[PDB]
C-alpha cells in the first residue's frame, strides 16, 4: 500500500519467500510507481532489522 | 494491499509465471506424504477469503485425493439386475473431490473442525486440496466470538454432512428455480412430498 | 410507462411511477481505479495464456470469423469470444501497434 | 358402519358372493390400467376415447394465473352491486349517476354477454370485455372502462 | 325465474303455482310478480325475493 | 383392472406410503401447544405485541394484484420518510425489510401513514428507569389491518365517446403483436433501401 500511494523511498524484498507469489509483483509494482526497490537476501534477515522472524519485505 | 494482487493474479492461472510454480509444486506434493500438514497456506488470499486466520487453533492441511470416476466395486462387473444398472465404469461419485479431501482430513484429524478447503493443483493423478482446520478445543478460537460459533457441537465433522461449501454444492443447495428437488434437503423435500397427510377431519 | 388497459405493449394499470434510488449492489460493473490498476499491474505479469497467443497470432492471419471461432471453443459462449477477441484485438493495437 | 355392509349379509355363503367358478383371484386383469392398449381397448374404445397420444403443443412451465380471466355475465352482473343498495339503482340510474361495478374487485377477468340486463346504465369496469357485453352495455346506457 | 314463466303463460297470471321441491333465489330475473307459491322449501333469497313483491310464500299443508 | 364408465383415477401409492402416513391427531392438542407458547411469549415480552407492525403491499400477479395484503417488512424509504432509521425502527417493532422497493407513491403513503399512526399509537418505555406500562395489546394486526384501498364511486358520470372497448383491446392486443414485424419492416422499405434511394 505505501508503495501503491507512491510514499515509499525505498523498498527491500526477501528473495526467499515459500509462497513466491506473495511478492512476485513488487518488482512489477514499484517498477509503476516509481519506487527503488533491490530484493535483498533472507527474509531471515529483514526479520532481525524489525524484530520479527521472517518478514518478506520492508 | 498485497491480497488484490494475489487474488488477481492467482486467476491468470496458465500464465508463464503461475505454470512454473505449478509444475513445481505438484512435485513437492507428489513426494510428500497424502495428508500432510502445511505449514502455512500457499494461497494466503484464498485462505484467508475462506476464513483462515493466521492464529493459534487454525492450522491447513494439505491433501491428495486420485482423480477420476468411482468404479462401482461389484465382483468382475456382475452387477446383478436390470440392465440400467449393469453401468460399472463412467460412474461420478456426487461428492466432489474438494469434499472428499476435506472428509479424509476430518477423519484423520479428528479433534480439528473441517471449515472450508481450497484447491491448490492438480495434475494427472490426482487433484489436491489445501483444507484450513480449526481446533475447538483451543481456546484463542473458543474465547474469540468470531471463530468461536465453530465450537458448537453443531459443527462437528462439518464435511461429512455436506455442510462445507462443497457440500452445499454438490447438495444442490440454492435458492431459486433451478434447484427444487433438493432445497431444503433432497430426502427431506421427497419425504414431504411423498408423504400421505391427513388430518382430522378429512 | 403503463397504456391503463389489460393487454398492449406497454401494459398495463397506470400509477406514480418513479422511482426506487440504485441500490448500492446493482452497480458491480464499475472497474474502479483499484481493480483496474491491479489488473493493469497483473497484465504485465505473466503473458498472456497459450490459447490468447494461439489468438493473436490466428488474429494476425486470418484474423476474425476464424478467431471468434477459435475462441468460442476455447471458451464457452459465443458471447463471451466477443469479448475476448475483442479484448486480443485491443493487446494487439495497443502494445504491438502504435 | 360394518354392521350394515353387505358382507355381514354374506356369512355363511360360501364364496363371500364372488362366485365359484370365477374365483376371486388377485389380479386376473393386470392392474390399474394395463392392457389399455391390449385386453382392455374394447373398454378403452367406449367410455373414454382420446385416451391415448398426444394432441397439441407443450407449454414449459405454464404459470396458472396468466390464464387466470374468470368470466362474468352480463345477466348475473348486477349481483356485484351491494344487496341493500340495488332496489335504488335499478329503478332509476337516469345516467350520469351511475353505479359503478368493478368485476376485478369483485374477482372476476372478463365480462362477457350470456344474459340481458336491464335499460338501466351502468358503468362497468373490468380487464376484457365480450364484443357482445360491451354492445349490451352502451345500448343499455353504461359504458366498459377497461383496466 | 322459471316460477315467473310458468305466471307469464297464457290464462294462469293468478293461479297458484305449487311446487314440490326447493324453490332457489334467481338473480338473472328482476321484476318478479306478485303471486301466491306453495313449495316444500325456500330459501332465504326466494322466500325473500317473493316476499317482496307482495307475494306468498306458502308451505304444502 | 379397469372397468365399467369410470372415470381414470390417478392415484399415486405404488410406493411404500403407508410408512410415511402422517395423521395430524395432534392438531387439535398442537394448538393448544401454540396458544399456550404464544402466552408464554407475551409474559416473556411483557408489555410488547407478539407481532411486529408490518406494511401494506400489493400482492403480485394479474391474478391477484387487486388485492392488498401484508408484507414482510417496510423499506428504508417508508421509514426514511416516517422520521427514523431501520437500525431502531427494529427497537421499537417495525419489521425493516431492506429488499422491497418503492415504485408506488399511492402504496407509500398507505404506508408511510401507518407507520405514523404506529409511532402515533405506541408508547415507548424509557431506557433509563421508570416503566408506566398501559397493558399489552398482543398485535399490530389487530389495531393496525389491512384495510383494502379505495377505487370508490357509487354513482359517476357516464361517457359513452364511442372508443368501443372490445375494438380498444383487440388493437391493443393486434399493436403489440405487429409492432415487431412492423418495426422490421420500417428497416426494410421505408428506411436502409428507402435511405439508398
Amino acid at each position: 500500500s505505501l508503495i501503491e500511494n507512491k510514499k515509499a523511498k525505498l523498498v527491500l524484498i526477501a528473495n526467499d519467500v515459500d509462497p513466491i507469489e506473495l511478492v512476485i509483483f513488487l518488482p512489477a509494482l514499484c517498477k509503476k510507481m516509481g519506487v527503488p526497490y533491490a530484493i535483498v537476501k533472507g527474509k531471515a534477515r529483514l526479520g532481525t532489522l524489525v524484530n520479527q522472524k521472517t518478514s518478506a519485505v520492508a | 494491499g498485497a491480497y488484490k494482487y494475489l487474488e488477481e493474479l492467482q486467476r491468470k492461472k496458465q500464465s508463464d509465471v503461475l505454470r512454473f510454480l505449478q509444475r513445481v509444486r505438484v512435485w513437492e506434493y507428489r513426494q510428500k506424504n497424502v495428508i500432510h500438514r502445511a505449514s502455512r497456506p500457499t494461497r494466503p488470499d484464498k485462505a484467508r477469503r475462506l476464513g483462515y486466520k493466521a492464529k493459534q487453533g487454525f492450522v491447513i492441511y494439505r491433501v491428495r485425493v486420485r482423480r477420476g470416476n468411482r468404479k462401482r466395486p461389484v465382483s468382475k462387473g456382475a452387477t446383478y439386475g436390470k440392465p440400467t444398472n449393469q453401468g460399472v465404469n463412467q460412474l461420478k461419485y456426487q461428492r466432489s473431490l474438494r469434499a472428499t479431501a476435506e472428509e479424509r482430513v476430518g477423519r484423520r484429524a479428528a479433534n480439528l473442525r473441517v471449515l472450508n478447503s481450497y484447491w491448490i493443483n492438480q495434475d494427472s493423478t490426482y487433484k489436491y486440496f489445501e483444507v484450513i482446520l480449526v481446533d475447538p478445543s483451543h481456546k484463542a478460537i473458543r474465547r474469540d466470538a468470531k471463530y468461536n460459533w465453530i465450537c458448537n457441537p453443531v459443527h462437528k465433522h462439518r464435511e461429512a454432512r455436506g455442510l462445507t461449501a462443497t457440500g452445499k454444492k454438490s447438495r444442490g443447495i440454492n435458492k431459486g428455480h433451478k434447484f427444487h428437488n433438493t432445497q431444503a434437503g433432497r430426502r427431506k423435500t421427497w419425504k414431504r412430498q411423498n408423504t400421505l397427510s391427513l388430518w382430522r377431519y378429512r | 410507462v403503463k397504456s391503463g388497459i389489460a393487454v398492449g405493449l406497454n401494459k398495463g394499470k397506470k400509477v406514480n411511477q418513479l422511482t426506487p434510488a440504485p441500490k448500492i449492489s446493482y452497480r458491480k460493473g464499475a472497474a474502479s481505479q483499484r481493480t483496474t490498476f491491479v489488473r493493469s499491474i497483473v497484465k504485465e505479469v505473466a503473458s498472456l495464456a497459450p490459447y490468447e497467443r494461439r489468438l493473436i497470432e490466428l488474429i494476425r492471419n486470418a484474423g476474425e470469423k476464424r478467431a471468434r471461432k477459435v475462441a468460442k471453443k476455447r471458451l464457452g459462449t459465443f458471447g463471451r469470444a466477443k469479448a475476448k477477441v475483442e479484448e486480443m484485438n485491443e493487446i494487439i493495437t495497443a502494445s504491438r501497434r502504435h | 358402519p360394518t354392521r350394515l355392509t353387505k358382507t355381514r349379509k354374506h356369512r355363511g355363503h360360501v364364496s363371500a358372493g364372488k362366485g365359484r367358478v370365477g374365483k376371486h383371484r388377485k389380479h386376473p386383469g393386470g392392474r390399474g390400467m394395463a392392457g389399455g392398449l391390449h385386453h382392455h381397448r374394447t373398454n378403452l374404445d367406449k367410455y373414454h376415447p382420446g385416451y391415448f397420444g398426444k394432441v397439441g403443443m407443450r407449454y414449459f412451465h405454464k404459470q396458472q394465473a396468466h390464464f387466470w380471466k374468470p368470466v362474468l355475465n352480463l345477466d348475473k352482473l348486477w349481483t356485484l352491486v351491494p344487496e341493500e343498495k340495488r332496489e335504488e339503482y335499478l329503478k332509476s340510474a337516469s345516467k350520469s349517476a351511475a353505479p359503478v361495478i368493478d368485476t376485478l374487485a369483485a374477482g372476476y377477468g372478463k365480462v362477457l354477454g350470456k344474459g340481458r340486463i336491464p335499460d338501466v346504465p351502468v358503468i362497468v369496469k373490468a380487464r376484457f370485455v365480450s364484443k357482445l357485453a360491451e354492445e349490451k352495455i352502451k345500448a343499455a346506457g353504461g359504458v366498459v372502462e377497461l383496466i | 325465474s322459471r316460477i315467473s314463466r310458468a305466471l307469464k303463460q297464457e290464462g294462469a297470471a293468478q293461479k297458484t303455482i305449487v311446487v314440490v321441491g326447493t324453490v332457489t333465489d334467481d338473480n338473472r330475473i328482476f321484476e318478479f310478480p306478485k303471486t301466491t307459491v306453495a313449495a316444500l322449501r325456500f330459501t332465504a333469497g326466494a322466500k325473500a325475493k317473493i316476499l317482496k313483491a307482495g307475494g306468498e310464500a306458502i308451505t304444502l299443508d | 383392472a379397469i372397468s365399467k364408465n369410470l372415470p381414470i383415477l390417478k392415484n399415486h401409492f405404488r410406493k411404500h406410503w403407508q410408512e410415511r402416513v402422517k395423521v395430524h391427531f395432534d392438531q387439535a392438542g398442537k394448538k393448544v401447544s401454540r396458544r399456550h407458547a404464544r402466552a408464554s411469549k407475551a409474559a416473556k415480552i411483557a408489555p410488547r405485541p407478539l407481532d411486529l407492525l408490518r406494511p401494506v403491499v400489493r400482492a403480485p400477479t394479474v391474478k391477484y394484484n387487486r388485492k392488498v395484503r401484508a408484507g414482510r417488512g417496510f423499506t428504508l424509504a417508508e421509514i426514511k420518510a416516517a422520521g427514523l432509521t431501520p437500525a431502531y425502527a427494529r427497537t421499537i417493532g417495525i419489521a425493516v425489510d431492506h429488499r422491497r422497493q418503492n415504485r408506488n407513491q399511492e402504496i407509500l403513503d398507505l404506508n408511510i401513514q401507518r407507520l405514523k399512526e404506529y409511532q402515533s399509537k405506541i408508547i415507548v418505555f424509557p431506557r433509563k428507569g421508570k416503566a408506566p406500562e398501559a397493558e399489552q395489546t398482543l398485535s399490530a394486526a389487530a389495531s393496525f389491518p389491512i384495510v383494502q384501498p379505495v377505487t370508490d364511486s357509487e354513482t359517476r358520470a357516464v361517457e359513452d365517446n364511442g372508443e368501443s372497448a372490445y375494438r380498444t383491446l383487440r388493437l391493443a392486443r393486434s399493436d403489440k403483436r405487429y409492432k415487431g414485424i412492423r418495426e422490421k419492416r420500417a428497416k426494410d422499405k421505408a428506411e436502409a433501401e428507402a435511405e439508398k434511394k
